[PDB]
């Protein structure tokens, strides 16, 4: 009654029904490497890094949105788990150009951290690397759409919580541009929240753009001003 | 060095100035940075 | 072997050699640091960080640096529980402000209610 | 392209030139304010713009493992030239 | 290829666009097949009607569809770019499509 | 798994494991933890009362000599009611192995002055006294090595910051080199590098 | 595997004992040491004519801390702060702003020549090799303040030569 | 709660140790102030020594008091030696003001120093 038992690497823990595998792993502490999930946004199984192996299953379950049935046992550190993570990391790193110095998320990338702690180190697919030209989003955001990994986090957040309904996917395959097709100046409320929710350096701050870097700055307590919500 | 004395670039001192320190004409440093916070301009017209 | 002992607070604050100016003037702050919200990593949690308050950092008039008269502006101490923080701050004497640890909220999400029939949850594009 | 401040000494390409009241002016008394004579703003204005008829073109900067790495820039726009973030030298198209 | 709009009049509304009231009755049949709650499901047949009425669709066709079908216009842009029928660029009256991949070549 | 990976062996592992279990059996009075490292260097976590019985047992006893005294420092760890760690390293001369005696202590309660058993302990002891503040029971000489004579505060601690509170400079007014409070020109920019995502999941402590 | 010395007896025969007595009382081997010193006295010594000769070096020698720039191009740096990130004395201070032209720039590039421990880490960390460990070692500054290089100082430093630096890089870009 | 102390069974042995140490400091003044070739009167230095003893007066646990006795004992050892020079003996003195009193107003002008 109201308690479902899962065996994360053998260890039993109680999980409420209707919740994902990922909330159970965070309940026992495991951070599954993820790119397109967000803990406050709607879930869509895109990034594929959330794979994990449950035994007696030939396919590999995308644990970003996998519900929890009765009585599970999960191998978080199986061999094909590591193979799948190395593989998805190997796929993502082709069509992302050599821009990590001139990017603005040097200490604050996500590809870099999970590629260190999960991926390989000797790349392949020696030529290729498509180049997609950006749009003119607005004065508030500096936009380099070439680094867009098409993770579809800005679109979901935009159309649901912002409701502006203008970030569109155009095309198929390698040619899938994110944004408004007709170069409308993206001016709406909450249009500045997007520059950090974009997990890669596709979007960035316009005044901050080429000034500094997060390993220099120290971090300090404050409360919101000019608004009584805080 | 008669095999390749120059390079084909337009930035190079033709002088080869010597060790310029210990002279009346040598380096002194300074912070190459503009105005910090643009201190406030008082009003122009006098009142009362 | 169960000797003299009297039970009080501890008096390491006279032993640590820092003057009473920086004892009573500067004040400590004890908190769990923020999740760096651009990334998504709660690995920087589980660490009660002890910090101080920053003070003046004027400009170096020849080089343009952060010329500061603050020896204690560059310390951070890693703790396990809040009790260790309170015992440490009362051990070494200076004042403390402890903030409360604010965990995340386990929130229910479901793909079926994301793509249901007559509700208002409809993403209309994916 | 060095200019001249109204105080008299040379400006810098970074806009930090002095006021009428700065005392680093009076610490520069007697010795050279060593300014650069090479401005990288107008050397790019010296650079011609290449015309490559392809779609997505490369940039290295003259040397295998010399200079900046392989960056592949795009030319799909008609009027906005392809500017390398490492080179800063633009390109055109011949379709 | 070339998924920037690059306005260039013959586009950039107002471009004059219209249907027939007989075609409006066609559109009433189109949103008469679909059940209530999902009025936006007829985007694909209505924009098919738009390609049937004009050999290539301009931007004001999509604007008129965004007026009619109570839809956000960006989804109309998405479906216009997404599939293969909707040649948003001008072609001939007849259009020639040479089918050749695996048995044909 | 075969090339370019550091080779280890089960032989030294089993030998040191059985020897540590044997020592824990034959001294049930102060042993708490016998941890065998994977790279075969033994650590033994110890209560601070029978330190001199442990050292007299480990200098001798004819099954393992260990005539070599080595590193000892009470490595500064906060958050613990017993802060400091006295780790006496012992190296053998006949058997070629390394054991560490990590006994625990706090700041005020003294350890018991190991110079009585080892001749090379004295300057190490005086060093730990001037640097951490670990006091000794029936000790010959507590002086200050490696610090200034007028300096105080036990500067290796996490209590002590990077800079001091003294700054020497000469003046001709009072004609000497005096110590003033600190005047830093540079910030000492503390580059925070603690990145997330848990590279070593096997060393994760269990949460609440 | 041990080879110990001085365990050999002096011979108690009359021969060796009076030979050692002759060594003791007659000053033989000290005169042999004199002969050794004279044998090295009649050499020709390994000195250098210092203002005229300059001794051997390496192509990888780490001196001047000078900058480079592109072939007919812009300033080579990016302000990506890797050199400041790895400098073991925090001797690098880079305050950076972009210019309005789009190409990312700086404001103030700062090297404390007082604080430089002369690694090579800022050379090996720079992706474009903007900051280059220099070839020559002649600073010898009379004043304290002149040991604090600025950006345009390093640019005028790079404006005097690159062909030396390019020769060292061309000989040394393959081993690293 | 069972914690081993340093030396004492109550504060009485601690008071014994610290007053014997202060007697040694008082008798230790004139020889060293003539030897070190100083320029500060005996009254001023003796009052500063007793004022430094009175600075730590708010400590009641005998372990800490015996530890300060050991501190002052090491200090009196290094001053009965001629190891310490004029520098540290003058460093006990505070002649490099730093003039800031506990006025609110003097803290107002030289700001950010509460
Ligand atoms: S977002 Fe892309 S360019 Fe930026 S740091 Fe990450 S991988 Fe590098
Ligand atoms: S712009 Fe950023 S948030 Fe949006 S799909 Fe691309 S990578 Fe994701
Ligand atoms: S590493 Fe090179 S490009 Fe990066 S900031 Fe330093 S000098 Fe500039
Ligand atoms: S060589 Fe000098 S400037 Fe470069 S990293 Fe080392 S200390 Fe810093
Ligand atoms: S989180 Fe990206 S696919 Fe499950
Ligand atoms: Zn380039």
């Amino acid at each position: 009654s109201n308690l479902i038992e899962v065996f994360v690497d053998g260890q039993s823990v109680m999980v409420e029904p209707g919740t994902t595998v990922l909330q159970a792993c965070e309940k026992v502490g495991m951070q599954i490497p993820r790119f397109c999930y967000h803990e406050r946004l709607s879930v869509a199984g895109n990034c594929r890094m959330c794979l994990v192996e449950i035994e007696k299953a030939p396919k590999v379950v995308a644990a970003c949105a996998m519900p929890v049935m009765k009585g599970w046992n999960i191998l978080t550190n199986s061999e094909k788990t590591k193979k799948a993570r190395e593989g998805v990391m190997e796929f993502l790193l082709a069509n992302h150009p050599l821009d990590c110095p001139i990017c603005d998320q040097g200490g604050e990338c996500d590809l870099q951290d999970q590629s260190m702690m999960f991926g390989s180190d000797r790349s392949r697919f020696l030529e290729g690397k498509r180049a997609v030209e950006d749009k003119n989003i607005g004065p508030l955001v500096k936009t380099i759409m070439t680094r867009c990994i098409q993770c579809t986090r800005c679109i979901r957040f935009a159309s649901e919580i912002a409701g502006v309904d203008d970030l569109g996917t155009t095309g198929r395959g390698n040619d899938m541009q994110v944004g408004t097709y007709i170069e409308k100046m993206f001016m709406s409320e909450l249009s500045g929240n997007i520059i950090d929710i974009c997990p890669v350096g596709a979007l960035t701050s316009k005044p901050y753009a080429f000034t500094a870097r997060p390993w220099e700055t120290r971090k300090t307590e404050s409360i919101d001003v000019m608004d009584a919500v805080g | 060095p008669t095999v390749k004395p120059p390079t084909a670039r337009k930035f190079i001192w033709t002088n080869h100035k010597f060790n310029l320190s210990g002279t009346p004409q040598q380096y002194v440093p300074y912070s190459t940075t503009r105005k910090k916070i643009q201190e406030w301009v008082p009003p122009s017209t006098p009142y009362k | 072997t169960q000797l003299i002992t009297v039970d009080e607070k501890l008096d390491i604050t006279t032993l640590t050699g820092v003057p009473e100016e920086h004892i009573k003037t500067r004040k400590a702050r004890i908190f769990v640091p923020a999740r760096n919200n651009m990334q998504s990593g709660v690995n920087n949690t589980k660490k009660w960080k002890m910090e101080f308050d920053t003070r003046e950092r004027w400009e170096n008039p020849l080089m343009g640096w952060a010329s500061t008269a603050d020896p204690l502006s560059n310390l951070v101490l890693t703790f396990s529980t809040k009790e260790d923080a309170i015992a440490f701050a009362e051990k070494n004497g200076w004042s403390y402000d402890v903030e409360e640890r604010k965990v995340p909220k386990p929130k229910s999400k479901s793909y079926g209610a994301n793509f249901s029939w007559n509700k208002r949850t409809r993403v209309s594009t994916k | 392209g060095v200019r001249t401040s109204p105080t008299g000494e040379k400006v810098t390409h970074t806009g930090q030139v002095y006021d009428d009241e700065d005392y680093r002016r009076v610490r520069f008394v007697g010795r050279q304010k060593e300014v650069n004579e090479n401005f990288a703003i107008d050397l790019i204005a010296e650079q011609p713009v290449s015309q490559v008829g392809s779609r997505v073109i490369s940039c290295d900067g003259g040397g295998g493992a010399l200079g900046h790495p392989r960056v592949y820039i795009n030319l799909d726009k008609e009027t906005k030239t392809g500017t390398c973030g490492y080179c800063g030298l633009q390109f055109r198209q011949q379709h | 290829a070339l998924f920037v709009h690059r306005d260039t009049p013959k586009n950039n509304p107002e471009t004059p666009f219209d249907f027939t009231p007989e075609n409006y009755k066609r559109i009433e049949a189109i949103v008469k097949n679909y059940p209530e709650g999902h009025k936006a499901a007829a985007v694909l047949p209505v924009l098919d009607l738009a390609q049937r009425q004009n050999g290539w669709l301009p931007i004001s066709a999509m604007n008129k569809v965004a007026e009619i079908l109570q839809v956000p216009p960006m989804r109309v842009y998405e479906v216009a770019t997404f599939y293969t029928m909707y040649n948003r660029k001008p072609v001939g009256k007849y259009h020639i499509q040479v089918c050749t991949t695996t048995p044909c070549m | 798994t075969r090339p370019t990976v550091r080779p280890r062996n089960d032989v030294a592992h089993k030998q040191l494991s059985a020897f540590g279990e044997y020592v824990a059996e034959i001294l049930p009075k102060y042993v708490q933890q016998v941890q065998v490292s994977c790279f075969s260097e033994l650590e033994i976590c110890i209560h601070p009362d029978g330190v001199i019985p442990v050292l007299t047992f480990l200098r001798d006893h004819s099954n393992a000599q260990f005539k070599s005294l080595a590193d000892l420092t009470a490595v500064d760890i906060p958050t613990r009611q017993n802060r400091f760690e006295i780790v006496y390293n012992l190296l053998s001369l006949r058997f070629n192995s390394r054991i560490r005696v990590k006994t625990y202590t706090d700041e005020l309660t003294p350890v018991e002055s190991s110079v009585s058993v080892y001749k090379a302990a004295n300057w190490y002891e005086r060093e730990i006294w001037d640097m951490f503040g670990v006091f000794f029971a029936n000790h010959p000489d507590l002086r200050r090595i490696l610090t200034d004579y007028g300096f105080e505060g036990h500067p290796f601690r996490k209590d002590f910051p990077l800079s001091g509170y003294v700054e020497l400079r000469y003046d001709d007014e009072v004609k000497r080199v005096v110590a003033e409070p600190v005047e830093l020109a540079q910030e000492f920019r503390k580059f925070d590098l603690n990145s997330p995502w848990e590279a070593f999941p096997a060393y994760r402590q269990p949460p609440e | 595997t041990y080879k110990y010395v001085n365990l050999r007896e002096p011979s108690m025969d009359m021969k060796s004992v009076t030979d050692r007595a002759a060594q003791t009382l007659l000053w033989t081997e000290l005169i042999r040491g004199l002969g050794m010193t004279l044998s090295y006295l009649f050499r020709e010594p390994a000195t250098i004519n210092y203002p005229f000769e300059k001794g051997p070096l390496s192509p990888r020698f780490r001196g001047e801390h000078a900058l480079r720039r592109y072939p007919s191009g812009e300033e080579r740096c990016i302000a990506c702060k890797l050199c400041e990130a790895v400098c073991p004395a925090q001797a690098i201070t880079i305050e950076a702003e972009p210019r309005a032209d789009g190409s990312r720039r700086t404001t103030r590039y700062d090297i404390d020549m007082t604080k430089c421990i002369y690694c090579g880490f800022c050379q090996e960390a720079c992706p474009v090799d903007a900051i280059v460990e220099g070839p020559n070692f002649e600073f010898s500054t009379e004043t304290h303040e002149e040991l604090l290089y600025n950006k345009e100082k390093l640019l005028n430093n790079g404006d005097k030569w690159e062909a030396e630096i390019a020769a060292n890089i061309q000989a040394d870009y393959l081993y690293r | 709660t069972s914690v081993k102390p340093i030396f004492s069974r109550d504060m009485n042995e601690a008071k014994r140790r610290v007053r014997e140490l202060y007697r040694a400091w008082y008798r230790e003044v004139p020889n060293t102030v003539h030897l070190f070739q100083l320029d500060i009167s005996v009254k001023q230095g003796r009052d500063k020594v007793r004022e430094m003893f009175k600075k730590n007066a708010h400590v009641t646990d005998p372990r800490v008091v015996d530890l300060l006795v050991i501190k002052g004992k090491m200090e009196l050892e290094e001053t009965i030696n001629v190891w310490k020079q004029r520098t540290h003996v003058m460093r006990f003195f505070h002649e490099t003001e730093a003039p800031r009193p506990k006025d609110f107003l003097s803290k107002f002008y030289v700001g950010h120093d509460p």
